[PDB]
């Protein structure tokens, strides 16, 4: 989320805090997971990788 | 109005300053205690200067003096 | 010592002109400090 | 000379509405669509509103990127805030960020702590507000004391504003030319 | 041609060379009057603030005084890592590297040596130096009593120089006995130096555990017996929750008042959790609001704010327990005690003075005196003094003052000067002569002659007998042992290698090239 | 304790100023002063507890030991109920006397137009109860901090302590907790 619009998040619950701090990196590492599953050796973009 | 003009017409009338319309109860009203009383009032204007005289409070008397002169300058002096 | 008031010498203690030891302790002492610290300076350099 | 340009430079979309019965509609509309379009530019860029509460990974990113906003040079100021719970000048200055962020949805107000902002910062120098634009750090200021110090008022911050070339001067929104209802009354009044 | 471009200065070779060794001689020539038991104090005019500063120190003298020359900039820098290093003996390396260049200087112009053949000299003059410097040392710490007395004998060699050469007996206790509170660690950090106005040099006293700067609230008591002590680097401030990002919605005011109430029931059950253990002090880093102030006052808890970051290691080593902020676990973190827990005051400011403490592993010096100048002569002095016998507990081996260390090392650099074949034995010549200017430079401070003193002082040590030395109260030479005059081994190591390494820098010169300023 | 040494002392020791020739009276004073702290020890007297207080106006001969604690501010008189108190209560309170909300910013919603009359009520309730607590208490005088962050009083909170015939006080330094608590004997109060 650096260049990525300000979601404004609202909750209203001490246990779902856990789960919305968490869920960023579910996101994140599925997205790596799916890039591992190919076998990429060398990964290239043109915007910054995090 | 300003503050310190209130408090004399409060003294004078026999009102009491109000800041706030409340009470030691919860419930919010307005008694006739807090009202003056006077016997005239009326509305004077003289060369572009429109003012209220109060006359004949019961409670206590008061007094104020209309200085005329040539301008305002002149007037200070009177004042003073 | 020394009375102002009849502008002579006299009795100071009928007088009433008293001060305590420390006041006059305090001149002695911090004043030859003062000496001792300004004989030791030599050289006068401008600096930042 | 400037009695015509105050007809129209003096008078906002919802002032200038005042003169549609007196002047030309021509000459009236033409300017209106104008400041029309600028009203409609400003909330394009009211990107912002509340204080941005950061952390040090994200500085780099928050503080600076933004600073440089489009990159038109679509600059962005952001004022940051190293906060110090200890201090009482930091508490007053955090009032004043939450206010100025309601108004001045444009420009970004940055807090953190100033423990988590520099390795060893001296406790005696915060609160710390700094200006970025542009990625070019415009003013480091130092405590209050400048702006009156305990004393400091909402109408001394939004002067440092127009300052450092973040607000207008003749913005409607500051309190120096927001005059109140009641003023603008009297004065037609007696006019 | 230019190349360089307009408004730059450039030398080459007979304006580059003469303009570093009359800078060597020009930053010399300061710092000689400095030098000795007798020496005179330089005072500062800052150009700004009307800022003085009396200081006796080289490095002091050269950190404000600005100086363009490049060559002086060399005087400057291994001044201040002098200082950084071991903290006294500046003064020394500036004397000592600018007489090796006035040397040198004789002895390009009048023997025509290469410059490179005599660094070639230096390099064998200081290892025979170092090696005779080695020798010339005693080991020391296998009896605690005759480590006592270096220590005293170290703290009055130091001492001659400075402010405290008159107080140096009295001084001399009270800066031995704060290194070895300390057992063993080696840390300045831990020792406060309090500005007192009023008084005499003599007046300042060996405090009993540790003291500050601090009050009590505006309700605690004058006097606890037997108070167990506590530091927090927590916030009893108001201390918010950490997840910063919490904001309170609220559609009615109702449960504000309560939400209201939950906060200061959330305060209240934190120091509850303080009352647990029992305590009867309470240290915090920062400010304390006035709501935790009020509930320590039935509980018979005294409050102390705004502790530095040093003060909290200063007090916790003096208390001996460890510093505390969850409050959870009351079996670990045992805490000291302190018996006599009542304020005291010198001059206008109450400090808050402990005593009969577990550890004294810090100290406070507390000082008197005149005038603010003078205080900052006292805290360069005994900071040059406790940075020097703080650094002699982890480096044993000492060496004797007096003038002696020099001749000594330079009676070996003597004796390899002769079976050493070239030009470069007049270089080992040099370095020697260097080692014989400081006792030379000593007499002339002090206001005797100088070449009968050198004279008999030389002539004495080759005899056999290598424990003379200058006295320059008597103007004579006597013994060196029973005046009680020795210093460490790693500060004349340390003068001397930076000493050789600052001529060998400015004599591989040439050339000298002055980009424009900003 | 000596009267004929330290009140002569006192007045020959000045001797320079212009209260000089006022030094009958003002000599006694001193010494009256420094009297009322007396140890064995020969402690240094500290010259807090003596505190002294500048007013423009008069002239010099109207100086005279007050035997109180004497306040340098005035009082407020944005209700002037109050005229002249006899046998008064004195409390000195630390916090700040609004409406319910912690020192951070908060937020407050109206999804009703029925909320508006809770919300106008129950803030003038959280006024009015501490005003209930300080007649229990019949505290008659409240000593109230500057408090910059959090303002102190308002035209509502003056309104109930108007009725109940209470001063009021602002703009009261820090430091000088320490004077009025130790010389009137009031404890300082944080939490109603
Ligand atoms: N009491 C003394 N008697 C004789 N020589 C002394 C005495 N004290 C110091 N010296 C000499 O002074 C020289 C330099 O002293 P030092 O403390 O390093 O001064 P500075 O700190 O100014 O360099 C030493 O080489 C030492 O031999
Ligand atoms: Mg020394
Ligand atoms: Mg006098």
């Amino acid at each position: 989320k650096a260049e990525k619009d300000n979601a404004e998040v609202r909750v209203e619950h001490v246990e779902d805090y856990q789960a919305i701090v968490d869920a960023e990196w579910q996101l994140i590492f599925e997205k790596l997971r799916q890039v591992e599953e190919t076998g990429a050796n060398i990964v290239l973009s043109k915007l910054p990788i995090g | 109005c300003k503050k310190e003009d209130l408090r004399r017409i409060a003294r004078a009338t026999g009102a009491t300053l109000v800041s706030s319309m409340s009470n030691l109860e919860g419930e919010e009203t307005f008694e006739s205690s807090y009202l003056g009383l006077c016997d005239e009032v009326v509305q004077a204007k003289f060369s572009d200067d429109e003012c209220i005289l109060i006359k004949g409070t019961s409670k206590h008397s008061s007094s104020s003096i209309i200085l005329r002169g040539a301008n305002d300058y002149s007037l200070d002096e009177m004042e003073r | 010592g020394i009375s102002v008031r009849r502008s002579g010498t006299t009795n100071t203690y009928e007088e009433h002109i008293l001060q305590p030891v420390l006041v006059s302790t305090s001149a002695i002492t911090l004043a030859s400090e003062c000496v001792k610290s300004i004989l030791r300076i030599d050289d006068i350099a401008f600096s930042r | 000379a400037k009695q015509h340009e105050n007809r129209l430079e003096d008078k906002d979309l919802s002032d200038l509405e005042e003169l549609e019965d007196d002047e030309d509609e021509d000459f009236l509309e033409a300017y209106k669509i104008k400041r029309l379009n600028e009203i409609r530019k400003l909330q394009e860029r009211s990107k912002f509103g509340e204080v941005f509460h950061i952390n040090k990974p994200e500085y780099n990113k928050e503080v600076t990127l933004a600073s440089q906003g489009k990159k038109d040079d679509g600059g962005v100021y952001v004022f940051v805030h190293l906060s110090l719970q200890s201090k009482l000048q930091s508490r007053i200055l955090s009032h004043l960020f939450q206010s100025a962020a309601c108004k001045f949805r444009e420009i970004k107000f940055v807090e953190i702590p100033a423990n988590r902002a520099i390795e060893n910062y001296p406790e005696s120098n915060c609160p710390t507000l700094i200006v970025y634009y542009r990625g070019e750090v415009i003013k480091n200021m130092i405590t209050l004391l400048e702006l009156g110090g305990n004393n400091s008022k909402m109408e001394d911050f939004e002067d440092f504003m127009v300052k450092v070339g973040a607000v207008a001067e003749g913005d409607n929104r500051l309190i120096m030319n927001r005059d109140d209802e009641e003023s603008r009354e009297e004065r037609k009044l007696h006019y | 041609v230019q190349i360089f471009g307009d408004q730059v200065t450039e030398e080459r070779a007979e304006n580059a060379r003469l303009s570093a060794f009359v800078g060597a001689i020009a930053v010399g020539d300061l710092v000689k009057s400095t030098l000795g038991p007798k020496g005179m104090d330089k005072l500062l005019q800052s150009a700004s603030s009307n800022t003085c500063m009396v200081t006796n120190d080289g490095a002091t003298i050269l950190k404000s005084i600005p100086l363009d020359n490049p060559a002086a900039k060399v005087l400057v820098n291994i001044s201040k890592v002098q200082d950084d290093e071991v903290g006294d003996g500046t003064t020394s390396v500036t004397v000592l590297s600018a007489e090796l260049l006035r040397e040198a200087e004789k002895l390009i112009d009048q023997s025509k040596i290469h410059p490179q053949t005599i660094i070639e000299g230096y390099r064998l003059a200081s290892a025979a130096a170092l090696d005779a410097l080695t020798k010339a040392a005693v080991d020391n710490s296998h009896d605690k009593t005759m480590f006592r007395e270096d220590l005293i004998h170290i703290a009055k060699t130091t001492l001659s120089s400075k402010i405290l050469s008159q107080d140096k007996d009295h001084f001399a206790e009270l800066a031995t006995n704060a290194i070895l509170r300390l057992k063993g660690s080696t840390n300045l950090e831990h020792i406060q130096i309090i500005k007192i106005l009023g008084g005499k040099l003599s007046d300042s006293f060996l405090d009993e555990g540790f003291i500050l700067a601090k009050k009590f609230g505006n309700n605690q008591p004058k006097r606890i017996e037997n108070a167990k002590i506590l530091i927090a680097n927590t916030t009893l401030d108001t201390d918010k929750v950490k997840i910063f990002g919490t904001k309170f919605k609220v559609d009615s005011t109702a449960k504000l008042a309560q939400l209201e109430k939950a906060e200061r029931e959330k305060m209240k059950n934190k120091i509850a959790k303080i009352s647990k253990f029992g305590i009867n002090t309470f240290i915090n880093r920062q400010l304390i609001y006035d709501y935790p102030e009020q509930l320590f006052t039935d509980l018979g808890i005294n409050s102390i704010e705004h502790a530095d970051f040093e003060g909290v290691e200063r007090l916790a080593l003096v208390t001996g327990g460890e510093v505390v902020s969850t409050f959870d676990e009351p079996s670990k973190c045992k805490l000291g005690e302190c018996d006599v827990i009542e304020e005291i005051m010198l001059g206008e400011q109450p400090f808050l003075k402990f005593s009969g403490c577990k550890a004294g592993e810090a100290c406070t010096i507390v000082l008197r005196g005149a005038t603010d100048q003078t205080l900052d002569e006292a805290e360069r002095s005994l900071h040059d003094a406790l940075s020097v016998l703080s650094q002699t507990t982890k480096e044993t081996r000492t060496v004797l003052g007096g003038g002696c260390a020099e001749m000594v090392m330079s009676k070996a650099v003597d004796t390899e000067a002769q079976n050493i074949d070239g030009k470069k034995s007049l270089a080992v010549e040099a370095f020697a002569r260097a080692l014989r200017q400081l006792p030379t430079i000593l007499a002339d401070n002090a206001g005797f002659d100088s070449s009968e003193l050198v004279s008999k002082l030389r002539s004495s040590i080759y005899n056999g007998i290598s424990t003379s030395g200058l006295d320059l109260n008597n103007g004579t030479i006597a013994d060196m042992r029973q005046l009680g005059i020795v210093e460490s081994y790693k500060l004349k190591r340390a003068v001397v290698s930076s000493a050789s390494e600052a001529a060998e820098v400015l004599l591989r010169v040439d050339n000298i090239i002055r980009a424009r300023p900003r | 304790s000596d009267r004929e040494q330290l009140v002569r002392a006192a007045s020959t020791s000045l001797s320079s100023k212009i209260v000089s020739q006022y030094s009958s009276f003002l000599a006694p004073l001193a010494v009256d002063s420094v009297l009322k702290i007396s140890d064995e020890n020969s402690k240094n007297v500290d010259l807090n507890d003596i505190r002294l207080v500048k007013k423009v106006g008069g002239t010099i001969d109207d100086t005279e030991m007050i035997d109180g604690v004497v306040l340098t501010q005035t009082a407020i008189k944005s209700a002037g109920g109050p005229t002249r108190k006899e046998k008064a209560k004195i409390g000195l309170i630390q916090f700040q006397i609004s409406p319910p909300k912690p020192d951070t910013e908060n937020n407050i919603i109206v999804n009703d137009y029925r909320q508006m009359d809770k919300i106008l009520k129950e803030e003038r309730a959280y006024l009015l109860n501490i005003c209930k607590k300080i007649k229990k208490a019949k505290c008659n005088v409240l000593l109230i901090q500057k408090s910059i962050l959090r303002d102190a009083v308002n035209d509502l909170a003056l309104h109930f302590l108007s009725k109940l015939n209470i001063m009021v006080v602002k703009d009261i330094e820090r430091e000088e907790i320490e004077f009025l608590s130790k010389g009137l004997g009031c404890k300082p109060i944080a939490d109603i």
